């Protein structure tokens, strides 16, 4: 029902409507198949304690 | 440049992966006796008055 609702909703909206449904669905896919971020470190930081002599 | 965006994200997404270990520890076990264990001793023929 989903496919043939689209279908119509399409035909009503016209080419336009089914040419980015088109980039929707091939965003998410393109997503899907590839999620992903990074953050490398070297590992570094430090608690200072210090003392000032006077 | 709508175009070179696009390519810019798609490729950014697509891009990216990467895998790391990490090792959180500390040694901390305190292993304790005191007054119990046992020596040793020979024989010797021993006798009071």
């Amino acid at each position: 029902k989903a496919a043939e609702l689209i279908a119509n909703s399409l035909a009503t909206a016209g080419d336009g409507l089914i040419e980015l449904r088109k980039l929707e669905a091939a965003e998410d896919i393109a997503y899907q198949l590839s999620r992903s971020r990074n953050i490398t470190y070297l590992p570094a930081g430090q608690s200072v304690l210090l003392q000032l002599p006077q | 440049l709508r175009k070179i965006r696009a390519a810019q994200n798609i490729s950014k997404t697509i891009a990216t992966s990467q895998n790391r270990i990490y090792l959180t520890a500390d040694n901390l076990v305190l292993n304790l006796q005191d007054e119990s264990f046992t020596r040793g001793s020979d024989s010797l023929i021993k006798g009071k008055k």
